[PDB]
């Protein structure tokens, strides 16, 4: 019934900066049956504020809320790297109907950081089974944007690597990334030099990590 | 604390029944709600129960498709959703609220329900071998469904540990690597084990990573 509208969808800010998130209700939820939750990646929501403005135990002072009727706000007065999270409002005026806002994603800006690059060769254990996974790690970088290209012998390989990025580190706001090249044992054994070449704005010229099949 | 049951696969058409176990027993005064989260989606309220009365409200969306119950004896509550379709794949959280208020002040850890006509497979674990700091890790390949937990040295090492989000491979099995940066000097002395647990298939495997 009561529709909560959160704004903005994403807030990209640096530490120190103020994050003010808005939550609008389709009808009055009173002197506030309104709450805010923080949801960090891989975790349950956590209560920050209830009754529009009441701070829950353990929630740091830099969090506060205000509003009544249909207009509410949550403020992180001075943003901290640990505040990377999605934030949700929740109205509970009639206990038979709980609705939530669509959330606001708070992302943390930082200084440019170079990826430390590593290459992993398949284990012998994996090879006995007839598959070769080759893993290239781009560690602790910023911003998100990176180019990982696989070089077998020296020809550009395509179409059989998957990437996965971690979420911004709670402590230093960096990303890490893995590129995994998966080949058949036969396909793997076709070539010799397996190379990972990483292009990032934290590096003056693209770094390459490689090993020779052995 | 509220302790939820392990993650499960269910086939389309069936029904799931998730447990939420309360603290001590004093969930007398408090309600228990079930909120679910579809992947990359918002929070969605399914229903609540005030246990001392065994009385349940539900969202209109989940009318007589959901049934929520409490067990007065051993202080656990249950959400049971039926006619599971692809759309019902979600993390199912239980949470505690006070009847005179309504804020969800404490939440369970979450229960992943994968609605799929696909069988449970445990993963294989392979070492990512060490290259003044050194990367080492573990590849956790070919499992179903999610999730898998990965710890290092039974919990003794947490610093510098990146465990990646799983990918879904073209085979329809998940894979993931968990890596760690340690001092180069500690390699040929400090021993490193990755502790993998895929609960849907009772698979605990501990793997040493050497160069």
């Amino acid at each position: 019934e009561i529709v909560l509208t959160q704004s903005p969808a994403t807030l990209s800010l640096s530490p120190g900066e103020r994050a003010t998130l808005s939550c609008r209700a389709s009808q009055s939820v009173s002197d506030a049956y309104l709450a805010w939750y923080q949801q960090k990646p891989g975790q349950a929501p956590r209560l920050l504020i209830y009754d529009a403005s009441s701070r829950a135990t353990g929630v740091p002072a830099r969090f506060s809320g205000s509003g009544s009727g249909t207009d509410f706000t949550l403020t992180i007065s001075s943003l901290e790297p640990e505040d990377f999270a999605v934030y949700y409002c929740h109205q509970y005026i009639q206990l038979h109907s709980f609705t939530f806002g669509q959330g606001t994603k708070v992302e943390i800006k930082r200084t440019v950081a170079a990826p430390s690059v590593f290459i992993f060769p398949p284990s012998d254990e994996q090879l006995k089974s007839g598959t070769a996974s080759v893993v290239c790690l781009l560690n602790n970088f910023y911003p998100r944007e990176a180019k990982v290209q696989w070089k077998v012998d020296n020809a550009l390989q395509s179409g059989n690597s998957q990437e996965s990025v971690t979420e911004q580190d709670s402590k230093d706001s960096t990303y890490s990334l893995s590129s995994t090249l998966t080949l058949s044992k036969a396909d793997y054994e076709k070539h010799k030099v397996y190379a990972c070449e990483v292009t990032h704005q934290g590096l003056s010229s693209p770094v390459t990590k490689s090993f020779n099949r052995g | 604390e509220l302790v939820q049951s392990g993650a499960e696969v269910k086939k389309p058409g069936s029904s799931v029944k998730v447990s939420c176990k309360a603290s001590g027993g004093t969930f007398s005064s408090y309600g228990i709600s079930w909120v679910r989260q579809a992947p990359g989606q918002g929070l969605e309220w399914m229903g609540g129960i005030i246990p001392i009365f065994g009385t349940a409200n539900y969202a209109q969306k989940f009318q007589g498709r959901v049934t929520i119950t409490a067990d007065e004896s051993t202080s656990t509550a249950y959400m049971e959703l039926s006619s599971l379709r692809s759309e019902d794949t979600a993390v199912y959280y239980c949470a505690r609220y006070d009847g005179i208020y309504g804020e969800l002040d404490f939440w369970g850890q979450g229960t992943l329900v994968t609605v799929s006509s696909a069988s449970t497979k445990g993963p294989s674990v392979f070492p990512l071998a060490p290259s003044g700091t050194a990367a080492l890790g573990c590849l956790v390949k070919d499992y179903f469904p999610e999730p898998v937990t990965v710890s290092w040295n039974s919990g003794a090492l947490t610093s510098g540990v990146h465990t990646f989000p799983a990918v879904l491979q073209s085979s329809g099995l998940y894979s993931l690597s968990s890596v760690v940066t340690v001092p180069s000097s500690s390699l040929g002395t400090q021993t490193y084990i990755c502790n993998v647990n895929h609960k849907p298939s009772n698979t605990k495997v501990d793997k040493k990573v050497e160069p």
